[PDB]
């Protein structure tokens, strides 16, 4: 959570700044506010980032909170894997869950559905 | 900004965007009865009370008997950079003008306002 | 209060002069870095009893491939807008003679005001904004890559390379922030470009629909 | 020509042209290399792959309808 | 439970025989693989060792100055080093190779703006060069006779035979470049024509080699058509 520069000469420097973290989420409004950097400030909810943000937002955010779960114990999973599911999973536009009622809206075949 | 260097400001911004009601800067609320502003039931208000009623204003249409007294805590005003002015506005300014609020001055120790 | 209302009219105008010149529109160079200040020298110090009164605020722009395709914003001024008030800019177009409009919404819209905006479907295309969403660039997040919209000729080039047909491609619609930012139709094709770690760059299609 | 596809024998291609040519050797097929005392259908279907003399021709399948045809001579085998 | 209803998900994804991985109704999911092309068992990790150092250090290292005539004496032969000295034409070749490089300096520093250098890639290149240095019995004390406009040719042919999108026209010219960006970038970093002649210091011969090898590890990561991703 640092913030790392490139100075003059040339080096990564990395920074110590306040950041802040809350409990209840409505970002719309917390990024119109003054002080407050409107680029690197985001929400752990992903329906409200696709409201606010748009479609590739969530695939990034969705990729991004896959990787730091896995990566939590010291594990390591390929790269491949996360791009295709998270791929796959918002290719019709909208955030349709891996469900019951997800799986059962598609152009796929009769015999399947049964 | 620097806002993220020094603390201070950062934490200006951390009361500015935390919700904050009213029941938490309160003391104590009673309902008295003062059918007229001049009776101050209780014994010690009657001081400012009174200098806003050698300057009295709003003796519209009656004077309502029934009174409502607020107790404030100064350890939760300050800690979010409030005081009763701005309070005395947006309580008036954002329910209509149904109300009326006189109050004290902080120099005084305990903060009254009286509606 | 004024101070905070003579903010937000600048920080809104900053957007909109890039929305419309992310659209291909022509915008003079300084009017993108309008310092606060200088908003506040040339159009009022407040718009509480002031000169800036949400008229005077309106922006006429023309296309650099073409002068004639022109753009309009609104800003209404009443909180929520009926009838006839659109039809007050309706007939403020048919006027002019221009079809691209935009309103920038203050806080809301009327139901018969949604039925009184579809009608027009041929001619005298309007967007209808929200005053709250122009309070920041989006396209400037950091989670959102860039997007660019491919001509009609460029389309068919794909479509004969990848030997594909046009349903196909991966789907956007039209209803999501970035969708809007870029005024996009139904049929055309945005392209995106994203760098990413085992390739170092990669393009991506998306048909809106 | 135009042929878009890789010129590699891939990993499948590669299992399922040695179980055909070995269930043809079984079934009193002529063989087409010269063996020295062998005698395993499927030890004789790998040497004849070593030595680019199957007599099979692969049809792929592109998505859009269309096909080549690759003679397995050639290939370049992959292992 | 829960990975039983994923697996029920993506049941009919499959790289099809175009490098595209196409859904079940041919729905295209992604142009090519990983964003790459390559199946995710023969990469390993790597390091850039372009990013992370300083503005003077990397022109320092990555230099290869040749107004010197002593340390050019101690490195390349005789016949080389009159060669080096005396030709306008080399010199301004081996002064584009680091203009080629700054830029590409400056393209990972924003693709990788935290800073790391661990990334995953094809065949090692550090461990073939030291392989080679032992196949030819390389004795690191004598000077070599590696022409350096030979290194710079042959790792411009070299990147010319990695194709991954294969095609002539513009649309196909350029997805080819954007698959193989960080891989080109790699190998010209660690095959420059300084560190060559400095630290590895490989013989003609044993270049060639090394050349042959790229190409034929790089030509088996490629995925296979038809495997169910």
């Amino acid at each position: 959570k640092k913030k790392i520069i490139i100075t003059e000469d040339g080096e990564f420097k990395a920074l110590q700044e306040w950041i802040l973290e809350t409990d209840g989420v409505s970002l719309m409004r917390v990024l119109s506010e003054k002080d407050v950097d409107p680029v690197r400030t985001t929400s752990n909810d992903i329906v409200e980032i696709f409201t606010v943000l748009g479609i590739e937002a969530v695939r990034k955010a969705l990729e991004r909170e896959l990787y730091h779960v896995i990566s939590f114990d010291g594990s390591y999973v390929n790269y491949r894997h996360l791009a295709l599911l998270c791929d796959t999973m918002t290719c019709r536009g909208h955030l349709m869950a891996i469900t019951r009622h997800g799986v059962n809206r598609q152009d796929t075949g009769p015999l399947m559905k049964c | 900004g620097q806002s993220a260097r020094d603390a201070e400001r950062a934490k200006d911004i951390l009361c500015r965007l935390e919700h904050t009601t009213l029941r938490k800067v309160t003391a104590n609320t009673a309902i008295y009865y003062d059918p007229n502003p001049q009776s101050t039931v209780v014994a010690e208000d009657q001081e400012w009370v009174n200098v806003y009623y050698e300057m009295p204003d709003f003796d519209v249409a009656r004077i309502s008997p029934w009174l409502l007294r607020v107790e404030l805590d100064r350890k939760h005003m300050t800690d979010r950079k409030l005081t009763m002015e701005q309070i005395a506005e947006k309580i008036n300014a954002g329910f209509g003008d149904d109300l009326n609020c006189i109050f004290n001055d902080d120099n005084a120790e305990k903060l009254v306002l009286r509606i | 209060d004024d101070e905070e209302e003579t903010y937000r009219l600048w920080k809104i105008r900053k957007t909109i002069m890039q929305l419309c010149h992310d659209r291909g529109y022509l915008v003079t160079q300084d009017e993108l870095d309008q310092t606060l200040e200088e908003f506040k020298a040339q159009f009022g110090d407040k718009p509480s009893e002031g000169r800036p009164r949400r008229t005077d605020l309106t922006v006429l722009v023309a296309h650099n491939d073409d002068p004639t395709d022109q753009m309009f914003v609104f800003f209404p001024e009443e909180p929520k807008v009926g009838i006839k008030t659109i039809k007050v800019y309706c007939q403020r177009m048919q006027e002019e003679n221009i079809t691209r409009a935009l309103i920038v919404v203050q806080q809301g819209m009327t139901p018969s005001a949604k039925q009184s905006l579809v009608d027009m479907a041929p001619k005298y295309i309007l967007e209808q904004f929200l005053q709250q969403e122009l309070l920041i660039n989006i396209t400037e997040h950091e989670l959102v890559p860039e997007h660019v919209v491919m001509t009609k000729e460029e389309v068919t080039e794909l479509l004969a390379r990848y030997k594909l047909r046009e349903n196909q491609l991966p789907r956007i619609q039209a209803g999501d922030p970035v969708a809007r930012y870029f005024g996009i139709k139904r049929g055309q094709v945005v392209k995106i470009i994203r760098p990413s770690e085992t390739a170092g760059r990669y393009i991506t299609y998306r048909l809106v629909q | 020509q135009k042929r878009i596809t890789t010129p590699y024998m891939t990993k499948y291609e590669r299992a399922r042209v040695l179980g055909t040519r070995a269930l043809q050797i079984a079934m009193c097929a002529p063989v087409m290399v010269e063996l020295e005392g062998e005698t395993d259908p499927l030890l004789i279907a790998m040497k004849e792959l070593k030595a680019r003399k199957i007599p099979i021709i692969i049809r792929r399948y592109l998505p859009d309808g269309s096909y080549e045809d690759w003679g397995v001579d050639e290939l370049i085998i992959s292992d | 439970y829960i990975q039983r209803r994923l697996i029920k998900s993506m049941e009919s994804v499959m790289v099809k025989y175009d490098a595209t991985v196409r859904n079940s109704i041919n729905q295209v999911v992604q142009l090519r693989y990983g964003e790459d092309g390559l199946a995710g068992e023969s990469v390993e990790f790597q390091n850039l060792a372009t990013l992370k150092p300083s503005n003077k250090a990397f022109e320092k290292k990555f230099r290869f100055d040749y107004t010197n005539e002593r340390a050019l004496r101690r490195t390349l032969q005789e016949d080389l080093v009159k060669d080096v000295l005396s030709n306008a034409h080399i010199q301004n070749e081996l002064e584009r190779e680091f203009e080629r490089m700054r830029e590409d300096r400056e393209v990972l520093r924003v693709i990788f703006p935290t800073g790391d250098s661990k990334v995953v890639l094809p065949c090692n290149l550090l461990r073939m060069i030291w392989n080679a240095q032992k196949i030819f019995h390389i004795n690191p004390r004598l000077p070599s006779d590696l022409h350096p406009i030979k290194v710079v040719e042959g790792v411009k042919e070299l990147s010319k035979k990695l194709v991954i999108v294969n095609g002539d026209d513009p649309l196909s010219r350029q997805a080819q470049e954007n698959a193989t960006l960080l891989f080109n970038i790699h190998l010209r970093s660690t095959l420059c024509s300084r560190r060559m002649a400095e630290e590895f210091r490989l013989s003609g011969e044993a270049f060639d080699w090394l050349l042959g090898e790229i190409e034929s590890k790089f030509n088996q990561a490629i995925a296979h058509p038809g495997e169910m991703v």
